[PDB]
């Protein structure tokens, strides 16, 4: 039968902390 | 990949490894990855690729989605959280008929 | 997240919190969002991130998709609705074979 | 089952009316 | 949206309105759309924003994925057509094991 | 239980036709 | 697309003709393709449009995704493969609970 | 009933070894 998709949930506008191109993991 | 703050996946209901849209509104860049959960407290930290699409201090809208049958749709409300500039949740709520809040 | 007139989610069938692919014809940006519902009359709003991605008066073209079973999609035909340039419904129908409207 | 993915409706050529970035909602 | 060939669309399986990924050689664009039919034979035609993303002669590669549980999944081999300079079907076939084809 | 996703088919290779910005359709 | 060492496919469960999401480390590139697999060892090959995202000794990231009902996602903890300068698999486990390995 | 979406497996930093535009298959 027809699936549709919502949206489930969501964090609004939080701060990025950290960026970090090389991780490993 | 994005770690993220455990309160922070607890309080939206997303899983650890679910995958979820990403949204820079600093810079307007939109991408999909899957979460991590770490302990320290306040963390949005983008690993891997994605660091090139933000940096530190940006703010960022991060969604999941799920699959539902039609008559489960009409009736499901998305679960919405607001954080302060610490990453602090200041707001758990559903989203009521016409984007309230 | 877009904030779109609920006269328009109904005529389209589009749900409230549905997960929608919207492509700008002005710019050719084209991402994926959710819908918020608005009782304001002709209203297309782009909140968060996606504001980046349209300007006011671009054209826009916002769709919906889903999954079906073979058999079903053998016979599915999908809902179309066209506006005006006050975002007034002037043609809500269904597509026949060849992109017939 | 294999499931395929259809257009399921379009709202074509909708005018933009308004871009609020730091929309709080 | 992408008006493509009824007779690639039977060659391929895919189904007018079937959701697809096209990715362009040419230019390196990658983009979702649905599909249109015609009956104009070795059409390939991008309709609204998709215009934006290509050049008449742009080389194409257009495909489309399905949800399989993990069994049938192990067995599954997708169909490929090759077409020539008119776009006219040159080899219909499906993927052996190691892309052989 | 759990779903994957595979390439159904593809078409490699087609040249553009047209590319037509202004479709009403 | 994207041809893959047959080996690398078996380590991390992903099947040939599987949707991938591939991201660029390098380059911040982000693309979805579908596998291929290939008996010639240490090969990870970027075919047709893919080619232009990327350049011979780019470091990738390829991840395959899944859909679960609510239950089975609490408990599943997905495949990770990491390789060596060669792609050959140095270590291949399950991500245990806040992204450790 | 409600689907959500895991990443299932990941192949971490692997480095390209060809890039083939023109690549028939």
């Amino acid at each position: 039968a027809m699936n549709i998709t919502l949206l489930k949930s969501k964090i609004h506008r939080a701060s990025v902390t950290e960026a970090r191109l090389d991780y490993i993991g | 990949x994005i770690s993220i703050d455990e309160k922070l996946l607890q309080a939206s209901g997303i899983l650890e490894y679910e995958k979820v849209q990403v949204v820079n509104v600093n810079n307007g860049a939109r991408f999909e990855t899957y979460t991590i959960a770490t302990q320290e407290e306040g963390v949005v930290c983008l690993n891997g690729a994605a660091a090139r699409l933000a940096e530190v201090g940006d703010k960022v809208i991060i969604m999941s989605y799920a699959d539902f049958n039609e008559e489960e749709a009409k009736t499901f409300k998305p679960k919405v959280v607001f954080v302060d500039e610490n990453n602090t949740a200041t707001k758990i709520t559903n989203y009521e008929k016409h984007g309230a809040i």
